[PDB]
């Protein structure tokens, strides 16, 4: 079938103000994507409903106090001079901008990693020792109490977005990669990752629900080829980033695919660190480059011709200090779209 | 154009 093109966004490092996400949205229309990614919750949770009140572990927290946590926990993480959450009202205008130029959003709200500013938030509201030992970002998927209330959170904008949007990433990447990255390894080796695959398989519950199908990032689905902490849901998509390292052992493309997921091909040849310009990892020479090497279907280490649903080019904040530089985005994303011309049909 | 891979 045709396949779908992505330009992603991480606006949950950093914050974007709703006019530049509009202006990456017409981009991405100019030049033929049908979607753009927009991540939200992203280290930093970039994106805050008009009511955030949940009822969880047989309490209630009210609006005021979830969405002033939240606040906390962004300006924890990093006070950003620009800005720290975009607001309901602005994210209904940048939909309605979206769907007037024939882009589909895909949210991101990242857990069970990615995510001091829920944790710093959790904490302020009473709900102790939510983070795993050890991280800052990560929860810790043996507290109860802090899991359903991050599932509360996320349900919240998975309601928000199925009026609008088609996919739910739900993220699923780098369990407490602040402190190393064997953070699959020891979950498995803990007994603790059939607790993971059950979280995973209650958010992908939670987004089929609201009429949505869910994605995550790959690396810690399957991890070690390993199905026998349990199976994942077939319905997550996987936006299939790396095919992992020394000490990193995630599954093959083609191992999802045996098993029935669909691939969204959001191969990290095309990554941009924002700020790596000649020096770093994932550098703008490098993505360029690779633009006109890799085809538009090749994943990972996948082997050949392997289906996929779609192509994902992500522009990434990893040093949200580094100043917002639309102009190398704009570059890369006129460079994705002419190399992979005849899979993104524009006028 | 486009092929059916
Ligand atoms: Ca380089
Ligand atoms: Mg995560
Ligand atoms: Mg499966
Ligand atoms: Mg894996």
């Amino acid at each position: 079938q045709p396949l779908k093109s992505v330009f992603s966004i991480d606006a949950g490092r950093k914050y974007f103000s709703v006019e530049q996400l509009e202006e990456l949205v017409a981009k991405a229309s100019q030049n033929g994507y049908t979607d753009v990614q927009l991540i939200l919750g992203n280290d930093g949770l970039r994106f805050i409903l008009d009511d955030m009140s949940v009822n969880v572990n047989g309490k209630k927290y009210n609006h005021n106090r979830v969405s002033k946590a939240i606040q906390r926990g962004n300006n924890a993480y990093y006070n950003d001079p620009n800005g720290n959450a975009l607001t309901q009202k602005e994210m209904d205008r940048l939909l309605a901008f979206a769907k007037a130029r024939n882009i589909n959003i895909i949210p991101v709200i990242n857990s069970p990693g990615h995510m001091d500013a829920l944790l710093v938030a959790m904490e302020k509201l009473a709900i102790k020792n939510p983070a795993f030992d050890g991280s800052k970002r990560t929860v810790d998927l043996g507290n109860q109490k802090a899991v359903n209330f991050t599932k509360a959170i996320i349900s919240k904008y998975v309601a928000y977005f199925s009026a609008h949007s088609e996919i739910f990433n739900f993220g699923g990447d780098e369990y407490a990669n602040d402190v190393d990255t064997g953070g699959w390894a020891k979950l498995q080796s803990s007994g603790r990752y059939k607790d993971f695959v059950a979280y995973a398989n209650d958010l992908a519950k939670i987004i089929k629900d609201a009429g949505m199908q869910p994605m995550s990032f790959n690396d810690g689905i399957y991890y070690n080829s390993d199905d026998s902490f349990g199976t994942f849901d077939p319905e997550i998509i996987i936006s299939y980033w790396t095919a992992g390292w020394s000490g990193y052992d995630v599954a093959k493309p083609e191992y999802f695919v045996q098993k029935g997921h669909k691939i969204f091909n959001t191969n990290d040849a095309w990554y941009w660190v924002a700020g790596n310009v000649d020096s770093g990892i994932y550098q703008y020479d490098d993505a360029l480059a690779n633009m006109s090497k890799k085809a538009f279907t090749d994943v990972p280490a996948g082997s050949p011709n392997l289906p996929i649903i779609g192509s994902i080019q992500c522009v990434w904040y990893d040093d949200p200090r580094r100043d917002y530089d639309f102009e190398r985005i704009y570059t890369l994303m006129d460079t994705f779209s002419e190399n992979y011309r005849e899979y993104m049909v524009v006028k | 154009g486009a092929g059916a891979a």
